[PDB]
């Protein structure tokens, strides 16, 4: 099951172009460089994500390009003031296709606990959202689960492979959500450590 | 001499893939994928002062290669000319001319 | 052998063509750097590698890269340049043109005009250039830096900011 | 096995295409660019008359040529530079004050 | 600048090659996560569950 | 067509592709030992899950870089601003190009040399100028105005600590300077020249801490060109580094390949810890050590060295 972007499809995949997607997909997911945008303390946990206690340079996530025309993902953490809004709308249009985006913490997927006269609620009402990371701030690993999140979801998805020969609209993949794959194994939960020790 | 030709082929088949290598890879990165302040003269001066002191690195080039054949005579010429570069050089520090902050 | 003098000149002959009839400063420098690059394979050619290296290392390397830094410096967007057209004009360029053609037949009708046994192509070394230069000489290269300071002092004197 | 007239002729070639943009050009940059084109014209035809008699006495010249040609552009483009910071134009037909 | 003061420098840049060097000769300090799991203290603050009695039904 | 000359012309071609091929392959993976190097230096791993090791993690990058939408700005330069990469990637590696890295193994045996890596050097400031004018911006112009001055004030005297190598040697030729090296390397004599041309080498190659943007505007493959011609012309940095002051390709024990690779890699390693020590200085300080220090610093070096060459020739 796949989603267009030029409407709900399936699948369209000779053999040799479906290996050229296979590889084209993985050197995509493989080689993710974000976008340094600083918006409030869920960059700092970004930043520590970034530092030798948790190494995202092993996904090879950790170029952290100045420029938006050098990176394919936008990770959008912290508060989407009103003020800031227009910024983080013309550095998304910056951006060069292929683009993805990730929300991270409770105010960039939906305003979080500011939803005040100056907090645009989510930035998913103006710039299309990939992954979603829930926490106020989400902890630097799962940052780097969300990336491989959005590994997986790249790793199937379909594009384009030249500009000139093709079906020139974008797949993407309508993947099964991460709340029913674990509930299977987050019910069967019964009993944690007592919050009286370390 | 075949060692000479064969070495004049080998470096202009060196410059002509490495020429043509950097030209296919602009091509593949063209063909693949889809779609969707007033300067100061202060840059004039240091450029000039490199124009200058290059030609009087080039009269130093030209030295550097014959050193031993030039003799005692030639190691006196180059010394009043790395002196009079070295006076033009402390002529242009000590009037602020290479400082950038004024 | 020949034929590479035979082709850089070409290219260089082409390359200064399109300089001199040229709006945009840039492409203009531009092409001016690919006629330095073909004299200095003419050079190559020619046996005089010295003249070659120090027509690439310092005129196609230095004062082409002062051309381009003035260029840059001031904006050049051609005002009252690029909207002019005044040279392309023939009643502009259609005298100095036949002028200079002339001056070139009278060159060229002098120059057929001399012994030629044709140039051997042997390699004349930076060595023997720099033994020359430091021995029979000598008061060429001392005074050559002294012209070197002069115009380093002048140009100093007039490009000044203030 | 290079003739000494062809080389000669290409140096006169390129001596008479930087006189013309010399001439033709209104712009002070494009003037001094046809003066650098001249100078590397004389430049090359020293250095084809040199390797045509086998000496460094061409190539010597050159050196000396290189050199004027450097000083010269450096001086040219720092006139050019206060043209432009004082009148704000490179019009040389414009700079025009004094006459007959 | 002084002579001293450049000596003074010099040093300094080579102590602080010296140094990021022997950093480089020191031990890794990196939870390999997801290879490695995280430790959580028992009082950690992420998922949100609804519990049971110890009788099996819900304790909401 | 079975001749000894032919198989001999087939065989020194094969050579310089060879020797081409490796340099790339080289540059390329020194980008990714760049950043695993960067992860050793800071207590951390850096890439080291995309194929054994993250030996697979430049393939990945360069099958993104190709397959991202290639752009050129709308209001710019097209030809300028595609030329400003080939110039980069292409004139360090010409210079390279006249590096022997064993006997009988060489590309170009040119009388020049060094004189030709200069002249390379002087045609690769012309990438940086040409990609701040095509930009169209002036904050990218103003970067490589700066840019393209620390590189003239240090070209500026880039050659002339080349020179007491030079004259040691008494020729141009890099097969004469690794030869000359026989019994003692030019590091020992020509230390002041060794570490001017260190500095000199890398501030020509627009790296720590002599760097800056003009980089903003190219995206895809044009800014992974400047990238791998960067690290490419780290290598022939290196290389040259080597042949001209550590004596090349000679060694006691090991075969001279082996010996020049190691010294090169070392090399190497050693702009990697110069990127992860030395913090950034100012540009006052950094173009006056370039001028006022490091030139009459080769100009009393290379007089120094011609007296000693002149004083032991009896
Ligand atoms: C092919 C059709 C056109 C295609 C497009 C243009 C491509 C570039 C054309 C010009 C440059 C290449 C010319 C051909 C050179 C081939 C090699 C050659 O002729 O070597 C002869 C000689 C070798 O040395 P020698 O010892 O004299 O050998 C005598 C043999 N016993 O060689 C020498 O002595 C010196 C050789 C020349 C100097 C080195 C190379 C200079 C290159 C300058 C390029 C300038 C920019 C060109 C830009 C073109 C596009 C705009
Ligand atoms: C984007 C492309 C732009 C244009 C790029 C260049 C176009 C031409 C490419 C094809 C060239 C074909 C090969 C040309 C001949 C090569 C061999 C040669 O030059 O041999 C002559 C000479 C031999 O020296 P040696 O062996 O010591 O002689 C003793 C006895 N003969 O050796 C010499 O004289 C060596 C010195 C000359 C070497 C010239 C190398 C190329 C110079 C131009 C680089 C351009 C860089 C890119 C553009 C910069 C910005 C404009
Ligand atoms: C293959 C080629 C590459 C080979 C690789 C290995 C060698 C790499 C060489 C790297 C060289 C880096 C040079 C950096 C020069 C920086 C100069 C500068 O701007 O210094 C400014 C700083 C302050 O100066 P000041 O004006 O007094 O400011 C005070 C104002 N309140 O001034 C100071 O703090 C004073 C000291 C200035 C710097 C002196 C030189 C230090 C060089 C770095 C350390 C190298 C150590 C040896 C490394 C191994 C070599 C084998
Ligand atoms: C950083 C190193 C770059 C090297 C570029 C050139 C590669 C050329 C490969 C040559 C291989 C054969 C060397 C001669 C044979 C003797 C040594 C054999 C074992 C290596
Ligand atoms: S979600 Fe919380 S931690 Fe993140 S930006 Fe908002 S307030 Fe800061």
């Amino acid at each position: 099951d796949y989603t267009l972007t030029r409407e709900i499809v399936t699948d369209p995949l000779n053999v040799f172009m479906g290996k050229l997607n296979d590889m084209v997909n993985w050197g995509r997911k493989n080689s993710i460089w974000p976008y340094n945008f600083g918006l409030s303390c869920c960059y700092v946990e970004m930043v520590t994500s970034f530092t030798a206690v948790h190494d995202v340079a092993r996904f090879g996530a950790e170029v952290l390009r100045a420029s938006p025309r050098q990176a394919d993902l936008m990770v959008v953490a912290g508060t989407c003031f009103t003020k800031m809004a227009p910024v983080i709308q013309r550095l998304y249009d910056q951006m060069l296709e292929p683009k993805w985006v990730i929300s991270m913490g409770a105010c960039a997927n939906s305003g979080g606990m500011y939803d005040i006269y100056s907090v645009v609620q989510g930035v998913d009402k103006f710039i299309p959202v990939d992954v979603y990371i829930p926490g106020c701030p989400p902890r630097p690993e799962a940052y780097m689960q969300a990336l491989m999140l959005l590994q997986e979801s790249i790793g199937k998805e379909r594009r384009p492979l030249s500009w000139v020969v093709g079906d020139q609209g974008v797949y993407r993949a309508n993947m099964q959500s991460e709340r029913e794959r674990k509930r299977g194994e987050r019910i069967a939960v019964t009993n944690l450590r007592t919050p009286d020790e370390i | 001499s075949t060692e000479v030709i064969a070495h004049h082929w080998a470096f202009a088949i060196f410059l002509i893939v490495a020429i043509g290598l950097c030209c296919l890879m602009l091509v593949g990165g063209w063909f693949l994928g889809g779609r969707a302040l007033r300067l100061s003269a202060k840059f004039y001066l240091v450029a000039m002062f490199f124009v200058i002191f290059d030609v009087e690195a080039l009269y130093l080039f030209a030295w550097s290669t014959s050193i031993r054949e030039s003799g005692w005579v030639g190691f006196v010429e180059a010394a009043i000319f790395i002196f009079v570069l070295l006076a033009g050089l402390v002529y242009l520090v000590r009037i602020g001319a290479l400082d950038w902050t004024p | 052998m020949e034929f590479a003098f035979y082709i850089c000149g070409l290219i260089a002959i082409l390359a200064t063509l399109r300089v001199i009839t040229h709006t945009n400063p840039v492409h203009a420098l531009l092409y001016l750097i690919i006629s330095l690059l073909a004299i200095s394979g003419v050079f190559f050619s020619l046996g005089a590698y010295f003249a070659g290296a120090l027509e690439i290392i310092v005129y196609a390397g230095a004062i082409m890269v002062l051309f381009v830094f003035v260029v840059m410096m001031l904006n050049l967007g051609g005002s009252e340049i690029e909207q002019e057209r005044q040279w392309l004009k023939p009643q502009v360029w259609i005298g100095p043109a036949i002028l200079s053609a002339i001056m070139l037949v009278v060159i060229v009708y002098a120059i057929l005009g001399v012994n030629d046994q044709g140039i051997d192509g042997t390699p004349i070394s930076a060595k023997a250039v720099g033994i020359t230069l430091f021995g029979p000489y000598v008061l060429a290269v001392e005074l050559a830096s002294m012209l070197l300071l002069a115009g380093l002092v002048v140009a100093f004197h007039v490009g000044r900011e203030e | 096995m290079i003739p000494l007239q062809h080389g000669l002729i290409l140096a006169a070639i390129l001596f008479v295409l930087g006189l013309t943009g010399l001439v033709i050009r209104r712009n002070l940059l494009f003037m001094l660019i046809g003066l650098e084109i001249m100078i590397n014209a004389s430049a090359l035809a020293f250095v084809v008359a040199g390797s045509y008699w086998g000496q460094t006495d061409g190539q010597v010249m050159y050196i000396l040529a290189i050199s004027l040609a450097a000083a010269e552009a450096s001086i040219g483009l720092a006139l050019l530079l206060q043209l432009h910071r004082r009148r704000q134009n490179l019009n040389i037909d414009s700079v025009s004050e004094m006459r007959g | 600048m002084t002579l001293k003061e450049l000596l003074v420098g010099f040093g300094t840049q080579v102590r602080s090659i010296w140094m990021i060097g022997l950093h480089a000769f020191a031990k890794r300090e990196t939870r390999m996560y997801p290879e490695e799991p995280v430790y959580l203290p028992p009082r950690y603050r992420g998922r949100i569950v609804l519990t049971r009695d110890p009788d099996g039904e819900e304790r909401c | 067509w079975i001749s000894p000359e032919l198989i001999e012309i087939l065989l020194t071609i094969l050579k310089a592709v060879v020797i081409l091929l490796v340099v790339v392959t080289c540059g390329a993976f020194m980008s990714f030992g760049e950043r695993r190097l960067l992860g050793l230096f800071q207590n951390r791993y850096g890439p080291n899950r995309v194929g054994w090791g993250g030996s697979l993690q430049l393939v990945a990058d360069m099958i993104k870089m190709f397959f991202k939408e290639d752009w050129i700005p709308k209001f710019s330069d097209r030809v300028i601003f595609t030329l400003a990469p080939m110039i980069a990637f292409t004139s360090l590696l010409l210079a390279f190009a006249i590096v022997p890295v064993s006997p009988g193994w060489v590309v170009a045996d040119l009388n020049i040399g060094i004189l030709f890596f200069l002249m390379m050097a002087g045609l690769a400031v012309y990438a940086v100028l040409f990609a701040g004018w095509s930009s169209n911006n002036k904050y990218s112009l103003l970067g490589a105005m700066r840019a393209s001055a620390q590189t003239l004030s240090y070209e500026v005297f880039l050659g002339l600590s080349l020179m007491g190598v030079v004259a040691q040697a008494g020729s141009f030729n890099m097969t004469d300077i690794v030869n000359s090296q026989a019994h003692v390397w030019n590091v020992i004599p020509q230390f002041f020249g060794f570490i001017t041309f260190a500095i000199a080498g890398v501030a020509v190659c627009h790296r720590h801490p002599f760097d800056q943007g003009y980089h903003i505007e190219y995206s895809g493959m044009k800014f992974g060109l400047f990238f791998v011609g960067e690290y490419i012309g780290i290598v022939t940095i290196s290389a040259l580094m080597v042949t001209l002051f550590f004596g090349g390709w000679q060694g006691p024990l090991l075969p001279p390949f082996i010996w020049f690779a190691l010294k090169t890699a070392f090399f190497m390693m050693m702009f990697i810890l110069i990127r992860a020590s030395l913090p950034r200085p100012r540009y006052d300080q950094v173009m006056s050590f370039g001028w006022k220090i490091c030139l009459p610093l080769t100009l009393i070096n290379l007089l120094v060295t011609a007296a000693v060459i002149l004083w032991q020739a009896q």
